[PDB]
Order: structure tokens, then C-alpha cells, then sequence
RNA sequence: GAAAUUGUUGAAAGGGAAGGGCAUUUGAUCAGACAUGGUGUUUUGUGCCCUCUGCUCCUUGUGGGUAGGGGAAUCUCGCAU
RNA sequence: GGAAUACUGCCAGCUGGGACUGAGGACUGCGACGUAAGUCAAGGAUGCUGGCAUAAUGGUUAUAUGCCGCCCGUCUUGAAA
RNA sequence: AAGCUCGUAUCAGUUUUAUGAAUGUAAGAAUGAAGAGCUUUUAGUGGGCCAUUUUUGGUAAGCAGAACUGGCGAUGCGGGAUGAACCGAACGUAGAGUUAAGGUGCCGGAAUACACGCUCAUCAGAUGGCGCUCAAGCGUGUUACCUAUACUCUACCGUCAGGGUUGAUAUGAUGCCCUGACGAGUAGGCAGGCGUGGAGGUCAGUGACGAAGCCUAGACCGUAAGGUCGGGUCGAACGGCCUCUAGUGCAGAUCUUGGUGGUAGUAGCAAGCGAAACCACAGCCAAGGGAACGGGCUUGGCAGA
RNA sequence: UGCUGGCGAAUUGCAAUGCGUGGGGAUAA
């Protein structure tokens, strides 16, 4: 599909103020609460915080680097909803299905021409 | 422009020529300052020798032996003036400061090679005419430095050796004026002049 | 016989800077016999090159190459601003760098 | 809606009738195999017990 | 062209781009020498014939001077040179953008070659010097400052 | 069979502090199509194609499924070469 | 007496060099140019050309370099403490 | 927050004229604002210090008290070497351009610019250091340049405001759009989401051809909460969707429980055996960092396992 | 290349710079 040049504004991940000096404390982010904190005051050189502005453009927003949207699928009749968004949509086969059945999806996927995201996942030759 | 650039301190401003030699080093500009001794200050000499003295008293307490630590030898006096602009701790200054060489006098392997001096920076071309202005040698010399003798001597020989030279050259480019002055005139010539040479 | 160069070479200072805050993205190109932004603007939009050898052969040669642009003038001296695809490495401040003479106005 | 649309469903079915083209010249030497992690240890540990 | 779209994109916009011939600098005139500046032939003094359709210069060295073979050039890798040479003479419109396709050298080109430059040769004769200009190649020497020189 | 923590091995760094943010180089390293056509003509050969004969489910014409023969010298209608 | 020329200001004067951006998505509208037919720089970039699959490219980790970055939380007091 | 009249001539930290003893009342005065008033109820709030301008009390001085307007408080950013009180500038995410305050010898991005004069100091001077003397000082003028989150333009995110849209729109009218403006934030308020255990419903969901979990110098998405996928390990159940329900989300509590370090092969036993107290993190000096605060910063001296 | 010659250059397609280890032996410490 013709897409845009997808913008990222912030490839970098936002983690937590001291994830990295102590081991308890998560890489997941959470704001800084404390009045006194220089995170929670934007001081100059601390880490940058997740706010509105480096929120994706809306018609580039779910794209993979390929140009397509992201949508799992467990089984043959899910992945036959996409007969009509093969250049929008991509199939991406779920963690949980086993190798049996992912050939059969492949199978399907290859004739309808829906691209799928995560090919030779438990197939070898 | 040149990858080594020789200066000769001989009638200069610590100040002014250091600078100037630091910011050639930080932009990746080899050096070499010669004739050190022969560099010069501004302001009497009895100034010179004080604004240092006190440099000297100096020294750390519990342990004056890992505190500032006073060369005397002028090359150095000097080197001080310049390490003082540049960093020298990150890196980037390091390597500068590695980029240096400041010899008192003007020892082989330069001897033999051209040098220059940086025209923002003489004391005939930035002191107003007849005013008080030290000279490192004695200032050197007034705290420490036991070779300003040496140097001295083994200098004069080194203008010898050379002078003796330039003799054999200039007698040499005396030809050429010559050889040209007369291979001059004719035709080939005459072109290039008008194309200007 | 002895020149190849179709280019000018000049040194590689810094990037642009305030005392406290550095943009890596605008490096500042001093250049060799350039005294005033007058003489600079002749070397506007002209490609760079910064030529280094790497320790592991890439395509049949030891040596990458950086390409960038002259973007403007930086002052009164003919030191000249100059952005990169991949900006310089910071290491080579004071490292030759080599001006182009395409794309010519002349 | 339907007009187009309709016209729209029957063009992109017929050609989903390029399998026909995938399944005659297919005489593919590969066909994808399963790697069950029973085979993965009977297949490495009995190796390790070989040498 | 008969086969639907299948799937809805939006049709594009009708474009306000008319296409308008390229307009070149003053110093390029038919018969000029100039300095290739990048590519295969970078440094070398090589003569300009035409103006091309796909906005290049058709270019000669010509091929017994130099091994400049005719080939096409950008105008933007190029230093134009003012020492201009006869080039009326030369019939150069045989060939155009659709010379140049590709789809172990074709005899053709070679002889488009000695034909062109058998033409070109007899008015480089003429000035002194110019035969050895053309073999010679440019280079920046120390002290050259471009922004100085006039070619 | 998680983390703290411990050993070994490998890589990297270390002139009286490390970890962090912006940017990049080098070193190591991982990604990176069982993607292969599309269109327009031309041999033929088949079929749900032409043609002859039918049979059967139901709702309104603008229906559906399904046999027996023939025939390409008309027909791209489709698919195979 | 005879013209200038700086200086201030104007031009809906001309001709270049460089950087950044290309948003939007059938057509409608305000216009210009052309006798008309149309065309155009006029309600937001088009055209040509090259680099590819052992690709092109993009990322992760490790450190280096330039610059920046007081130890988090609670509780006081005018904030630092 | 909601309801009611209105959307106005409802007003304003302003100017002006008019009329009295800086200061009162009006305007058929200006300028700006479509954001007003009337209910009804509902959280949080009872800190000062500094500076400005009027005085009042005052002797070696300082100041003491009263009133007035700001600054910090709840507030980053550029500059002043470094900083509660100075200077500039009130912040979505970026790209380009232009500047403020402050600067252009070098550290330090930017003129060892131009021009007129003055200044020699035995620790000049402007000093953060080095250093400076027809200056890199003093007085002044002329331009050029440097750069902040400031302004300008463009894109993007979201919020708010105004509006289009059906004999139905080549997408859920609680959609699809069009235009403009705005964006700091503690206490508090409102709103949209993400996650966990179980329940109803649904996906004729996934699953020994490997569910759940666990890692992973692996990849993608979401501003983020988190979600998805590859690889490795595993061995039996589990997940998305529309709803329900609660013993539901951790960094702290001299937290509780369990485990494991540094201390340490140290004290010790009146070659072997073997703790504990304690533990944010490190531990060089000088000078400045306003506040009986220097240990992280600034500028120097320096520093080899 | 001081002067005069005789040949080759393409297709690279219109730019993308184009001196240590891990073991022996012999001998100095």
C-alpha cells in the first residue's frame, strides 16, 4: 500500500526514575508522586516523561514497518475476515497455536495474499 | 597546512602565543614552541618574579609533595600558561597536550627545519613602544632553572653551525638571481610575464 | 601526478553549542583560506565527506565514508555549519574533512 | 454500496483463483514439518549419548 | 486496465505540475570545456555539444584526447570552464535520451565516436596548448582557493 | 525453579567515584520473501463451453442443484499447455 | 551658472545562490493567461533517473567521545536545611 | 457542579471629559470582551520571607513599626563562573528561521572587529581559571556575530469552541468529517483508559503436533498503564471479546515472613573452627557556593594498579 | 612533460572516498 513516511517522535522506551539503580524497582513506568522529585519538575538532563504530544499520527498509527495493521488470528475462519484488507491488514498467527494447525493457516494466508507477520514460527523444513 | 608548524617563542607573550597555540591544538594542529627561554612577559621583571613567587608558596599542607608542583625550567613555565586553557582532563584535552612539544632553545630534529612566529603575538607588535617587559630567561633563571647557562652556550653554537650555512646558500640563490636575471628577457619568458611570472 | 583532490579540506571544530547545551546534529566546518562569510557562501550546499579508515573490510575496502551538506555561515571567521546523514562521532573534533565542489553554482 | 461492492467481492474471489496457479506449477521440494520438543530431545540428548 | 480495483484507494488529486525545460547557468554555452567532477571520469577537461531532453549534457572529450567516451552528464557535477572551441562543425543531433538504453561495446557507438571527434579534432588544432589541456586533469593544488578562482 | 546473592568462563572498562539523558562512532551481534508475476495476442487440448435429451428443490424472475450423448472447422466462455 | 552624487524612502523592478518542509487526496472555488480552442506558478509535489535478495537497509547489547544530570521518600519551618 | 433568564450593551486592576474638598459621581467618550447575573450545593484553603513605594518613630550606626504593589510559594527554561531574593523568559511533541538577557583571547558557540582618547600600578584593573598593558582594563560610539522551552511559520498529539453530514453516506451518525484557538501546576475536582482473582454470556476460541509459568545482547505495537509476537526452558490447562463481582495494582511503614550479601576468613577459640554490631550511596585538598548546610555542584591544584 | 610522435581508455551506464600466539630444543639470566 502507498503509505506516509511513518513518524515514531520517540523510539526510546520510557522507563522509571531509578529502574536502573535498584533491582525492585520495575522498568515499568510510573510517575513520580513526590513534590521535591526533579523527575516530576522536568529538570534539565533527568529522563524524559510520556505526555499527549508524542502521541502517532492517526492515519500512521498500528503500522508495522511494512505498512500494514496488526490483527492476531487463531484459526482459518478468523483469517478469512481479511479477504477484503489484505493491503490494510496484517495476519499475525497467535503464540498458542500449535504447528499442526499454523500450516494450514499459511496455506490459506499465501493464497488469499494476506501477509503474515510471523511466518516459520515452530516450522522447520 | 602543514602538519607540523615549529613556532619560535623568541620575542612573544606567554598569554597570547599560548592561546593561540591551544586552540590549534584542539583542532588537531601538531606544535612545537622553540627557543622558550627567549619568550617574554609583559610588566617589569620584579612583577613577573612575584606573580610567581607566590605560585610558589603555593604547595600543599600535610603533604607538600602532591601539591602544585613548580617547574621551573621555562619550556615548562610555559607549557603551564597553556595546559591552563584546554580541558586537560576530558579526554579531547589529553589529546591535546599530546599534541605539544615546548623545548627550551631549539634542539634536533628541528634545528634543521623552518619555523615561524604568530604575528598576534610579539612584543614588537602589541607593547606600546619602550615599556617594562620580562624576558623568561632571567625569570627562569631568578627561581631555579640551573641551565640557562648551558642552552646559552650550546646556543651560539648551534648559530654558528647555521650561519656558516645560510653563507653557502645565500651564495647559492645569488646564482640563481643571476641565472635567471640573465635567462631572463628572451622569449618564454616575456609570455609568462604577461600571464603574470 | 602528485594532487588528485577535487576537493577542499578542512577541519572538523565542533558541534553547535552554547556554553552548557550541544546540538550533535549541526556540526561547525572550519575550512582552509576562508576568512569571512562572504567567501563562505560560495561553499553553501556543496557535499562533505568525512573519509576514515574502520578495522573490518565492508565491500572490498577498509574505508567508510560520511556524506553530508553545508548548510550555512557561523560567524565572522568562514567557520561553516554542516549537517550530516549520521551525525560525526564527537571523537573527531579536529579531524579533515573534505569539501566538495558539486553540486556548482559556477 | 452494494453496487460497487458486490462488483468489488466477485474481483478480488476470482482472484483468489491464483491458488489454481500456486497448485500447478507447485512440484515444491520443501513442505513444512512440526518440530515437536519430545523429537528436539530425542534428537539431542541420544547425540550427546552417541559421542 | 479491464481488471476492477479490488480494493478501495483513493484516487490521486489533479496535480498543478506542469514539467517546464530546464533553464541552464550562463556559463554553459554548446562548445564548452569543463570539468567533470564526480563519477568514473571525475577530474577530467571534457567538450559540451547538447543540451539533452532528460535535463543532462550530452558529452565528448573528446575520445582520442582523453578516453572520454560520448557520454551523458549532470550539469550540477560539472565546472564550466570560459575557453569555449568551434563547434558548429560537429553533427551532433543523431542522437538523443533513447540513445542512451541498454535493455561486449556495440561497433555502432564506436563509430558514432570517430565521426564526432574526426570533427572535433580539427578545430582543437588551432589554439596551442589545447590538445594538451584536454589530456591533462584538474586538481586542487595548495593555495588554490575556489572561491577565488575564476575558470 | 523467579530475584537477591556465589563461582567459573568469555567480552568490555578502570590516573582519588559509578550508575542516568541527548547524539554518534567502533567492537560483538540479530533481523532482511517455499516474493516470481501482471497485461495483451497465438497454437492447441479440455470442462460447469456450444448443441441434443433430461431429471429435481422450491418462489417470481433477474431462480438453484444435478444426468446421458455429440462437437469444436469459431471462440476466450473458463481452465490448462 | 551648470550637472551630478551620497544620504533617507519607494517600486504590485529584474536576476541568482543555500537550507528546511511536500501537509492534503475524484471534480466544485477565487483567478490569471489565450481572439477562441484552452492552458497555467490559480482551494498544500509532481516528473525523470540510479542503488537490491549472499541484498538494500534497520535494530540490540557492550564501551568510547562532546555536553548535561546534588540521594530517593517523609516531616518541619519563609525556602536551603 | 447543575438549573433559570439571557447573548448582551452584561461589563473592565485602563485612559478622557464633566462636577467637589493623590482623591469622590456621571458621559449621546475611547479601547477590549458575545464568557453575564440569579439561585441551589461542594471540595481544598487560616505559611511567611524578600523587594517596591508613602511615611512614622529614631543615634555612632543600623533600623523599629504601619500601610501599599509585586517576586518566591504550587514553577521548569536562557543568562549572571557557582546561588531562595538579580537579568531575560510563564513549558504538548518536532523541523526551519529570527532574537532576548548575556557575551565573541583561550577554556567557550561567537569579531586577537573597526574608530576615537585615557590609564604603568612593589602583588593595576575588569576579575571563576589561565592570563592581559596602542589590553583581553576604563569611558564612549559604530556595526557584525553567538543562543533559550521566547516569538514567527509548518507538521504532528490532545483538549475546547463553532459547524457540516439521511427519500442515507464506497466504515459502528455514542460514525465520518470541516475551521479556529489553546496546552505549567501542589491541595482538590472531573473524565477516558490499562492490569489481577473469580461469575454469567460468547468466540462450535487456543491447547501433549505443548496450555499456564519462567527467562531472553530478540522483534513489533500503544504518549503511557501495558498489549502482541519470535527464541530458549517447560508439562496441563488457558485466553480475547460483551457484561458482573472484589480479600484487585506497592519502594518505603526502626513494616511481617522467608532467603541472601558486604562486614570477614576479621573480632574470636581461656594450621583448623568461626560471628555480630553496622550498611542510601561514595569518601584527596583549596577557594565560592547568601541562610550558626557543606559530602555530590562551580573554578583550580592535582591523580597510575 | 625539454621537443616531436604512435596506441590503449568506454558497459563503473546522470552523484554514493575507491606483524602475535602454544608448545618443544639449544643457552643467558
Amino acid at each position: 500500500l502507498p503509505h506516509p513516511k511513518i513518524v515514531k517522535k520517540h523510539t526510546k522506551k520510557f522507563k522509571r526514575h531509578h529502574s536502573d539503580r535498584y533491582h525492585r524497582v520495575a522498568e515499568n513506568w510510573r510517575k513520580q508522586k513526590g513534590i521535591d522529585s526533579v523527575v516530576r519538575r522536568r529538570f534539565r538532563g533527568n529522563i524524559s516523561q510520556p505526555k499527549i504530544g508524542y502521541g502517532s499520527n492517526k492515519k500512521t498509527k498500528f503500522l508495522s514497518p511494512s505498512g500494514h495493521k496488526t490483527f492476531l488470528v487463531a484459526n482459518v475462519k478468523d483469517l478469512e475476515t481479511l479477504t477484503m484488507h489484505t493491503k490494510t491488514y496484517a495476519a499475525e498467527i497467535a503464540h498458542n497455536i500449535s504447528a499442526k494447525n499454523r500450516v494450514v493457516i499459511l496455506a490459506r494466508a499465501k493464497a488469499l495474499g494476506i501477509k503474515v507477520t510471523n511466518p516459520k514460527g515452530r516450522l522447520a523444513l | 597546512v602543514e602538519p607540523v608548524v615549529v613556532i619560535d617563542g623568541k620575542g612573544h607573550l606567554v598569554g597570547r602565543l599560548a592561546s593561540v597555540v591551544a586552540k590549534q591544538l584542539l583542532n588537531g594542529q601538531k606544535i612545537v614552541v622553540v627557543r622558550a627561554e627567549e619568550l617574554n612577559i609583559s610588566g617589569e621583571f620584579f612583577r613577573n618574579k612575584l606573580k610567581y613567587h607566590d605560585f610558589l608558596r603555593k604547595a600543599t599542607a600535610f603533604n607538600k609533595t602532591r601539591g602544585p608542583f613548580h617547574f621551573r625550567a621555562p619550556s615548562r613555565i610555559f607549557y603551564k600558561a597553556l595546559r591552563g586553557m584546554v580541558s586537560h582532563k576530558t579526554a579531547r584535552g589529553k589529546a591535546a597536550l599530546e599534541r605539544l612539544k615546548v623545548f627550551e632553545g631549539i634542539p634536533p630534529p628541528y634545528d634543521k627545519k623552518k619555523r615561524v612566529v604568530v604575528p598576534q603575538a610579539l612584543r614588537v607588535l602589541r607593547l606600546k613602544p619602550g615599556r617594562k617587559y620580562t624576558t623568561l630567561g632571567k625569570l627562569s633563571t631568578s627561581v631555579g632553572w640551573k641551565y640557562e647557562d648551558v642552552v646559552a652556550k650550546l646556543e651560539a653554537k648551534r648559530k654558528v653551525s647555521s650561519a656558516e650555512y645560510y653563507a653557502k646558500k645565500r651564495a647559492f640563490t645569488k646564482k640563481v638571481a643571476s641565472a635567471n636575471a640573465t635567462a631572463a628577457e628572451s622569449d618564454v619568458a616575456k609570455q609568462l610575464a604577461a600571464l603574470g611570472y | 601526478a602528485e594532487s588528485h583532490r577535487l576537493y577542499v579540506k578542512g577541519k572538523h571544530l565542533s558541534y553547535q553549542r552554547s556554553k552548557r547545551v550541544n546540538n550533535p546534529n549541526v556540526s561547525l566546518i572550519k575550512i582552509e583560506g576562508v576568512a569571512t562569510p562572504q567567501d563562505a557562501q560560495f561553499y553553501l550546499g556543496k557535499r562533505i565527506a568525512y573519509v576514515y579508515r574502520a578495522s573490518k573490510e565492508v565491500r572490498g575496502s577498509k574505508i567508510r565514508v560520511m556524506w553530508g551538506k553545508v548548510t550555512r555561515t557561523h560567524g565572522n571567521s568562514g567557520v561553516v555549519r554542516a549537517t550530516f546523514r549520521n551525525n560525526l562521532p564527537a571523537k573527531t573534533f579536529g579531524a579533515s574533512v573534505r569539501i566538495f565542489l558539486y553540486p556548482s553554482n559556477i | 454500496f452494494f453496487r460497487h461492492k458486490c462488483k468489488q467481492r466477485f474481483t478480488k474471489l476470482t482472484q483468489v483463483m491464483i491458488t489454481e496457479r500456486r497448485l500447478a506449477l507447485r512440484e515444491e521440494e520443501r513442505h513444512y514439518v512440526g518440530v515437536a520438543p519430545k523429537v528436539k530431545r530425542r534428537e539431542q540428548n541420544r547425540e550427546r549419548k552417541a559421542l | 486496465p479491464k481488471w476492477y480495483p479490488s480494493e478501495d484507494v483513493a484516487a490521486l488529486k489533479k496535480t498543478r505540475k506542469a514539467a517546464r525545460p530546464q533553464k541552464l547557468r550562463a556559463s554553459l554555452v554548446p562548445g564548452t570545456v569543463l570539468i567533470l567532477l564526480a563519477g568514473r571520469f571525475r577530474g577530467k577537461r571534457v567538450v559540451y555539444l547538447k543540451h539533452l531532453e532528460d535535463n543532462t549534457l550530452l558529452i565528448s572529450g573528446p575520445f582520442k584526447v582523453n578516453g572520454v567516451p560520448l557520454r551523458r552528464v549532470n550539469a550540477r557535477y560539472v565546472i564550466a570552464t570560459s575557453t569555449k572551441v568551434s563547434v558548429e562543425g560537429v553533427n551532433v543531433e543523431k542522437f538523443n535520451v533513447e540513445y542512451f538504453a541498454k535493455e561486449e561495446i556495440k561497433a555502432e557507438r564506436v563509430e558514432d565516436q570517430k565521426v564526432v571527434d574526426k570533427a572535433l579534432i580539427a578545430e582543437i588544432k588551432k589554439t596551442p596548448l589545447l590538445k594538451q589541456y584536454l589530456s591533462a586533469s584538474f586538481s586542487l593544488k595548495n593555495g588554490d582557493k575556489p572561491h577565488m578562482l575564476k575558470f
